[PDB]
């Protein structure tokens, strides 16, 4: 009775993998290697599983590098010691990626070598070739090993894919107090420079041969006879009898129904919320009043898993 | 002939000071350590309505290249 | 056929949760609250939590009591150091009566400070501070600005802050806020003092200002683990592509473990409304046991273009009841 369970998964497994893939069938055709595999595909496989720092289908991963401290990237920058700058190619961007729609996940990783204290890092955008706009920030922890970050610039990746600007980069600087984060002005102290793995660009984007969970916003307007959030208004007074609740007195909790066809991890995937928001209310205690929020109430979007 | 050209240290104050109009050695008690003192006569400081009163930074040599400000007078 | 029933199904699971995530078996009793007189001071706290348009676990099922507390003026502190200027603006709390909504420090779960803007158009950049050794300033978090017509409302997660200012007796506490530096001013409208209004509508132009919101665990409740019974615990099961698929057109990876949610869900069974975390925190009609958290998984497979793509949504972690 406990391995007839695990045998019905497996078949849904099979039909997601399959679906997810946009495959009938697994393919079949002339073979290499027969020792292991070339490295090329294994650094962009050992650079996926390597997490340290709607849409099911399947999204094809592809790497890119940066420049050296050559081709042109002497003319303008080098010296600041407190900061460093990344550049790339759009010759080689729009190739992997050729319609700014398939790309679905830009994130920029990069590699850590110092392991003592604890350093304040901010990133920036290159505009005008000159001028540079804040992006996001975080804080870097010691590790006394190698540590692996990734930044998500993918809003910017996919604006840049539209641009015919066959030139554009990345600055990474420290914190201004209103100068600190890079002590050496070797620059090759804090990140690996004109050397191997250095920082690379991870895509993840949809493939041509592909593309060729809404909430009340459709659920309420359409009358599905799928998993859709139906609507549900809860009164105290009326539905509960309670006259202790002072505020609200009555609210939006609403709930989901429908069902789930073809995936996984339950023998039977159900109808369940995916959004949930917090309800505040305000009742006594004997004399006293307390304001109270309660959490995940009212249902907003449902999902099926 | 023998100045180090190849990787010399590289002092920066705040942009617009005239960071390094003037320029000494601090050489202070005993055997300790030693500084870089530069001036910034057009700096903005922290004097209560004194615009650009100018400072004079003590750098250190020892690492890290990071600077400090001399209070000399905080008063306006 | 299904029935309207199912409405009446949610009912009835939202009133054992309400009470449960009280930690209440029955209603209190009102006889001993007097009906009519609401003041607005709590109309204002209610009023402050539905208002959060802008901005960005065991005990995080249970309710939390949400008090706020104001700012100290600038009539008194913030003019003897500092007062105001276009390059800061400083906003200062006290602590005698935050160590007074929230007594112990462990009670706090989220204190979030929330402002007021005024309209702004195209862009300002700002960054918030933290007062160390009463002198000494350091980053907390940084927002960018959207042209807002109207006057909007924020609010800042300093959770980490007020929970240090709570097991220090530190008397006297506040905030600094700054605008970004470029390197290698401060353009924000904020809600203040103006310094100059005067009258008899003065006193209400205080109103308004920045409050710190709170949301603690009151003092009164204090105090596949939880059961003895196989639950809807997260069960084991390694997945070999050769053994249980027999595919030898994936080259890597060679296994992984590919886990499922077994165990049922049920809800108003005979005999006291306790356990209500694990059965059904959803209160929904029919609680499943569902995966909620899913990790992908990259592929490398063969085609003479070798394509490394990633999966979403593969591997289970655990399972909720929803
Ligand atoms: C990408 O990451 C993968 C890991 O995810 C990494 O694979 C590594 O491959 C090397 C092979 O060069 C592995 O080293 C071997 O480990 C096995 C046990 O797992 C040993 O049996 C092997 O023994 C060697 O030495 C023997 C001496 O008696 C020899 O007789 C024998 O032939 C072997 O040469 C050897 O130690 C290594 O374990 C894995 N890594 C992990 C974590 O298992 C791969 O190299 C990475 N590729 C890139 C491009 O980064
Ligand atoms: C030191 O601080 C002073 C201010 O205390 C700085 O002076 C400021 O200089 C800027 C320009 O450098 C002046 O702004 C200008 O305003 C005109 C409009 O009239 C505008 O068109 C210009 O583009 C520019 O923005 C500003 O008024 C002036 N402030 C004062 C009070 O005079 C000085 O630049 C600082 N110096 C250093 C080295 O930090």
């Amino acid at each position: 009775d406990m391995e007839l369970v695990k045998r019905k998964r497996i078949e849904a497994i099979r039909g997601q993998i399959l679906s997810k893939l946009r495959l009938a069938s697994p393919p079949s055709q002339g073979e290499v290697p027969p020792g292991p595999l070339p490295e090329a595909v294994l650094a962009l496989y050992n650079s996926t599983r390597d997490r340290v720092a709607a849409d099911y289908y399947a999204k094809e991963v592809t790497r890119v590098l940066m420049v050296e401290t050559h081709n042109e990237i002497y003319d303008k920058f080098k010296q600041s010691t407190h900061s460093i700058y990344m550049f790339f190619q759009t010759s080689e961007l729009r190739e992997a990626v050729p319609e700014p729609v398939l790309l679905s996940r830009a994130e920029l990783r990069l590699l850590r070598l110092k392991l003592k204290v604890e350093q304040h890092v901010e990133l920036y955008q290159k505009y005008s070739q000159n001028s540079w706009r804040y992006l996001s920030n975080r804080l870097l922890a010691p590790s006394d090993s190698p540590e692996w970050l990734s930044f998500d610039v993918t809003g910017v990746v996919r604006q840049w894919l539209s641009r015919g600007g066959e030139i554009e980069g990345f600055r990474l600087s420290a914190h201004c107090s209103c100068i600190n984060g890079f002590t050496t002005g070797r620059r090759g102290d804090l990140a690996t420079i004109h050397g191997m793995n250095r920082p690379f660009l991870l895509l993840m984007a949809t493939p041509l041969e592909r593309a060729q969970a809404l909430d009340t916003n459709y659920c309420f307007s359409s009358t599905e006879k799928n998993c859709c959030v139906r609507q549900l208004y809860i009164d105290f007074r009326k539905d509960l009898g309670w006259k202790w609740i002072h505020e609200p007195k009555g609210y939006h909790a609403n709930f989901c129904l429908g069902p789930c066809p073809y995936p996984g991890a339950s023998a039977a995937p159900c109808c369940v919320p995916q959004a949930l928001e917090p309800l505040p209310i305000v009742y006594y205690v004997g004399r006293k009043p307390k304001v109270e929020q309660l959490s995940n109430m009212i249902v907003r979007s449902c999902k099926c898993s | 002939f023998n100045l180090d050209v190849d990787s010399p240290a590289e002092y920066s104050g705040p942009e617009g000071s005239y960071f390094g109009f003037a320029v000494d050695f601090f050489v202070p008690s005993a055997s300790s350590r030693m500084f870089l003192l530069v001036g910034a006569p057009k700096a903005n400081t922290t004097q209560p309505g004194i615009v650009e009163g100018g400072q004079v930074l003590k750098c250190d040599w020892s690492s890290t290249r990071r600077c400090q400000p001399i209070e000399f007078d905080a008063t306006g």
